[PDB]
């Protein structure tokens, strides 16, 4: 989800470049808010005592009621490289990083920060009039190219590369059109929060060039985590690196500053949106008639909901669609699965649905005790359709390799098929036809298994 | 059932706390000298190693008893 | 006391104790209203 | 409830405070005749209770 | 896991601490039970972002909150920006630790003003109200968010138990185990044994600590008072030697025995009231039932 992949992005980080990392107080500060709430509780136990405190001692901390959870956070402790285990006089003692724990300190206590949080230039505008809106603007800009809707104004290129190099956003040139994938609707599925950890964790995959490093991207991004809306910054205590990568989080958003080349740069409410989270809009209404009555006002929703709705009229309050075959035909063949659609309806359902889903399965349980049912938020039958359009697609399944045989002699054929299943490239095999398919990853090794 | 102090030293220790306050209330000043640190942990372990024997444990219980 | 010994000769002394330290606080209970009737007896006799 | 003038049963009560023990050997209670890990000994008979 | 409000009960008076100055052999204990309290309330921010954090003061003629600042000194902040906590550290560390000494400076100022005045009563159990109805501010403002207590006292072997303080804190646990707010204690001084406070800190499922060095006060508040709401159920909580739970009578004032209350007014004496009426109620008792007390029992020849 959000802490799961940042984590797991960070035991993806090697020990050494984990422990360059630790050095400035921001990142220390941002990543001990990512452990579990036992393990913050024991770093902070071990932070401000200078000697090594053996794991008998914190095994006896926690009571027999969560162990299990104790053990998640040791294992978490091992993971992160968190704490350094000795073995002395026959004891597993456990020592904290020096390097953690004197960030960390550093950071709690105050001292030498070497301007890992920014400083302020007493010079600021209010963000509602400025900022806000213009860290919507480049979201509602990149995510309307995100649902491919046509625009007057199209992001820079390296954003566009960001996309190609993405598993999301499919790519062909000799039609003049960007594909969005099964990850691109679950991309736009998931809160804003973990949609800037998935963008930014895969431009961090991306970088490998000498031209930026990854100590900085990562301590730039914890600190405009670290930082807050509403006053302004200045530039030199970042890198060559981390100024071009101010202009790439103003070309995403994350950050604005009037002009190129200043030295004042203001963080948005994105960048602290970043470290952790804090009728609706986009609540829709589905009857038994297909119909879609959207209360919703901004271009998002709808061009969201455009993706797989025949949408027919739109109003400052309303917009009217209905939910059509050939919408759900243009989904699937968007890669768009059914599961994640229905969610999608769920998630974004009337109030008025939530309530009487509650008195249906009263009805249902004062009806039918003996057995308990899902909350039904919108009616079975547009579920049921919208499952057999998803099953409609794909009743016939193409699988492309080879087939072999006219074997004289069944022991060889045995013999094929039995090396085809071994290596599991095997689809079909069968002795009476003797015949046997396999697949096109596959066709090679069986090919000079043949020949040799 | 099974010390009294003048306001003049009162006001004096107020004030000493005012120069100490104003001038610089360095937070480092906190961290322990690795050996009252040491008693302090040795303590805290040894108290919650009597609170963990004594709630180990708290329809009947199963005993060994047949 | 004839549990006392009950249990002394029937497992030898790895099952005496708990079966002591379950009854010991009843044991205490009997022993201090015994206890206090003496001691009312001697003070009425006094 | 506001109880009337008229009552005139303003009587003493006597009653104990108990002790809550913490031993790690299970005991016999009192009350229900079974196997309590804690209790309350009463400070006038030595008698431990569960509840 | 789940956010949480932190609010800590500080008893800052000037004879108290004065008396433990004079007791211990360092001076300024004040100063550094503040810093204690001061990171303690950074690691607390740290902990979580989303996590909450108020300080009430209790003196000696009353209550004064800490943080957040009085909401007429925040519209008016006019610039008071004083340089006590270096400008460089992390901004939501910063401006709490600035308000809080700020406040401090205020309150040892106003202090200061009102010094002619010597105060018998204490002012503890009024800031534990307090701060229990901030705990009821934010737990119903926003919604849930568990909550926490924390009371910084000082007894300095000078302030004994007090009787006064009995009615209120007991009421105030009531209160706690109303919205399952742990009360913390942290008694500095030379008074190893407080009964109220170690009833509160039991019944509430807290935590009682006794120091008598205010030095190295920050690796006891990290270690022990660092239990977040959030893990209260898997943490073993270190509170050592258990309170009894028992009370004081009210004609002797020695810990009770098995003894006799009315049922007018519930006040526990520990021996018969002479005149057959009840000391606090005021009410007259008949000769019966107290000749069947005062009555031996039996024994035979
Ligand atoms: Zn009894
Ligand atoms: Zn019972
Ligand atoms: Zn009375």
């Amino acid at each position: 989800s959000l802490k799961h992949s940042v984590t797991q992005y960070l035991e993806e980080i090697p020990q050494q470049v984990q422990n360059r990392l630790y050095t400035s107080p921001a990142t220390c500060l941002a990543i001990y808010r990512i452990l579990p709430p036992l393990a913050k509780f024991f770093i902070m136990a071990m932070v401000f005592n200078e000697n090594e405190v053996p794991l008998l001692d914190l095994d006896k901390w926690v009571n027999s009621n969560g162990k299990l959870q104790f053990q998640n956070a040791i294992k978490s402790m091992k993971s992160l490289h968190l704490l350094i285990p000795n073995k002395s006089s026959g004891t597993l003692m456990i020592n904290l990083n020096p390097t953690f724990k004197i960030s960390l300190r550093n950071a709690l206590t105050g001292g030498e920060v070497q301007n890992s949080f920014g400083v302020v230039v007493e010079e600021n505008v209010v963000s509602l009039d400025l900022l806000d809106e213009y860290s919507a603007n480049k979201w509602e800009t990149i995510l309307h190219f995100m649902v491919g809707t046509p625009l007057a104004k199209i992001p820079s290129e390296k954003v566009l590369n960001l996309l190609k190099h993405s598993k999301l956003m499919e790519e062909v040139n000799s039609t003049g059109e960007f594909k969005i994938t099964n990850e691109g609707f679950q991309f736009l599925l998931q809160e804003i929060n973990s949609q800037l950890w998935t963008l930014l964790l895969q431009y961090l995959k991306m970088i490998e060039t000498s031209k930026m490093d990854l100590v900085d991207v990562l301590h730039f991004i914890f600190m405009l985590g670290a930082l807050e809306v509403g006053k302004a910054y200045k530039i030199d205590a970042l890198s060559e690196t981390q100024r071009i990568m101010l202009q790439d989080m103003r070309d995403y958003g994350l950050v604005f500053q009037k002009h190129s080349n200043d030295s004042i740069f203001y963080p948005t409410k994105l960048a602290l949106m970043l470290t952790s989270d804090t009728i609706p809009d986009g609540s829709l209404i589905v009857e038994t008639n297909f119909k879609i009555y959207s209360y919703s006002n901004s271009p998002l929703q709808i061009a969201v909901l455009s993706l797989f709705v025949h949408l027919k009229a739109r109003f400052v309050n309303m917009v009217l669609g209905q939910i059509t075959r050939e919408s759900i035909r243009r989904a699937l063949t968007n890669g768009i699965t059914a599961d994640q659609i229905i969610a999608y309806l769920e998630t974004h359902a009337h109030p008025q649905m939530r309530r009487l889903a509650e008195e249906k399965l009263e009805k249902k349980l004062e009806l039918d005790p003996n057995c308990k049912e899902p909350l039904q938020v919108l009616p079975p039958t547009v579920v049921d359709q919208i499952r057999l359009w998803q099953l409609e697609l794909d009743r016939v399944i193409t699988y492309e390799g080879s087939l072999y045989s006219d074997f004289e002699t069944s022991q060889e054929y045995n013999l094929l098929s039995k090396y085809a299943q071994d290596i599991g490239v095997l689809l079909w095999k069968d002795d009476k036809k003797k015949k046997f398919f396999i697949s096109k990853e596959g066709n090679s090794q069986v090919l000079d298994f043949a020949k040799r | 059932t099974t010390l009294k102090v003048s306001n003049q030293q009162m006001l004096q220790q107020l004030s000493l706390v005012m120069d100490n306050l104003i001038n610089k209330l360095d937070l480092n000043q906190v961290v322990p000298n690795n050996e009252v640190s040491n008693k302090i942990n040795k303590r805290v372990i040894t108290a919650i190693k009597i609170n963990a024997k004594q709630a180990k444990h708290n329809l009947e219980v199963k005993s060994t008893l047949p | 006391n004839e549990l006392f010994q009950d249990v002394l000769n029937g497992d030898g002394e790895s099952m005496s104790n708990t079966c002591t330290a379950y009854l010991k606080p009843v044991l205490n209970s009997i022993t201090l209203a015994t206890h206090k009737y003496d001691e009312y007896f001697n003070e009425y006799n006094n | 409830l506001p109880v009337n003038k008229i009552n005139k049963g303003f009587t003493l009560v006597k009653m104990g405070f108990p002790t809550r023990i913490f031993e790690d050997t299970p005991t016999f209670c009192s009350c229900h005749s079974k196997l309590v890990y804690g209790g309350y000994f009463c400070p006038n008979c030595h008698s431990k209770v569960c509840s | 896991e789940s956010p949480s409000l932190l609010t800590v009960i500080i008893e800052i008076a000037p004879k108290l601490w004065t008396t433990f100055d004079e007791e211990g052999n360092e001076k300024g204990s004040i100063i550094k039970v503040l810093e204690a309290l001061i990171v303690f309330l950074n690691a607390h921010l740290a902990f979580n972002s989303a996590n909450k954090v108020a300080v009430i003061a209790a003196y000696s003629q009353g209550i004064k909150y800490l943080y957040p600042e009085s909401t007429s000194a925040l519209k008016a902040s006019t610039r008071s920006d004083l340089k006590i906590i270096n400008s460089d550290m992390y901004r939501r560390f910063r401006n709490v630790d600035e308000t809080l000494v700020e406040e401090i400076y205020k309150l040892f100022e106003l202090e200061k003003k009102q010094i002619e005045q010597n105060s018998q009563r204490s002012t503890l159990a009024g800031a534990m109200s307090a701060g229990l109805t901030y705990v009821n501010r934010i737990s119903k403002e926003s919604v849930s968010l568990k909550s926490r207590l924390l009371v910084l006292t000082c007894g300095s072997g000078s302030s004994k138990d007090e009787i006064f303080q009995y009615i209120p804190i007991m009421n105030c646990i009531f209160s706690a185990t109303k919205m399952k707010c742990p009360i913390d204690v942290v008694k500095i001084g030379g008074s190893k044994e407080s009964t109220f406070l170690q009833q509160t800190t039991d019944a509430t499922n807290g935590v009682y600590l006794h120091v008598e060095s205010t030095e190295g006060l920050i690796q006891y508040l990290a270690t022990a008072m660092f239990i977040d709401p959030s893990l209260r159920p898997i943490i073993v909580k270190p509170n050592h030697g258990s309170v009894d739970f028992r009370t004081s009578c009210y004609l002797t004032g020695r810990v009770v025995a098995v003894g006799f209350i009315c049922s007018v007014c519930l006040c526990v004496l520990s021996i018969i009231p002479p005149g057959n009426k009840c000391p606090a109620c005021d009410s007259q008792f008949d000769e019966h039932v107290i000749a069947k007390l005062k009555r031996k029992p039996v024994v035979p020849r």
